[PDB]
């Protein structure tokens, strides 16, 4: 639901404390909409793709 | 050798140090030094002796 | 998932800790000059020619974390 906080622990080493949250939330429609992300590279390995 | 890799660290159920968390690199040597064996995955401890 | 094994009856045998015989001097500082541990280029090659290079790599002689493992206690066989 829209308003959640969540939270975890964290460990001592890490500088202790605790990490915080909050999430918001977007209803559905009839039909379903999603996000692409494309990212190309060159000169990683051969170019092969 | 073999080789833990996480970004989650922690002490165990006696405070000893060395636990982890959520998913976990282990890399293991295998068939004398032949093999490689290697696997992104979920370690959970046993509550043996 | 994948295909794993399952494992038997869980009675872990018996660990000790004894680093300090662990602790031995055995320092062996890297050479660049001897181009040991020197990762390659990711992608390209050259031949025959000297060049700059910009990248991942270990400073000049460490002595590093030099661990080692050893057999366990035995009583004959
Ligand atoms: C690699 O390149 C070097 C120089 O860039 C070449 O070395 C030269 O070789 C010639 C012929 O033997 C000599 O007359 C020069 O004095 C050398 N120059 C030096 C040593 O600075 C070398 O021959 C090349 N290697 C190959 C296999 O062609
Ligand atoms: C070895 O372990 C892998 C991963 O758990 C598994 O896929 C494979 O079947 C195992 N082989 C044997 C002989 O147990």
């Amino acid at each position: 639901e829209d308003g959640d906080y969540y939270r975890k622990q964290l460990s001592p080493l890490e500088g202790g404390g605790w990490l915080v949250a909050s999430g918001s939330t977007v209803a559905m429609t009839e039909q379903l909409q999603m996000g692409f992300g494309i990212t190309v590279q060159y000169g990683t390995d051969t170019n092969s793709v | 050798p073999a080789f833990m890799l996480g970004s989650s660290v922690g002490n165990f159920s006696d405070g000893k140090m060395g636990r982890f968390f959520n998913h976990t690199l282990v890399l293991l040597p295998d068939g004398c030094g032949t093999l490689l064996r290697a696997f992104y995955c979920i370690l959970e401890p046993r509550s043996g002796n | 998932v994948d295909v794993g094994p399952d494992s038997v009856k869980s009675a872990c045998i018996e660990v000790d800790i004894q680093q300090t015989f662990f602790d031995k001097t055995w320092p062996r500082p890297i050479d660049v000059s001897k181009a040991d541990g020197i990762i390659y280029p990711q992608g390209r090659t050259y031949s025959n020619i000297t060049i700059t290079y910009q990248g991942l790599f270990p400073y000049q002689g460490d002595h590093g974390d030099m661990y080692v493992y050893s057999a366990g206690h035995a009583t004959g066989t």
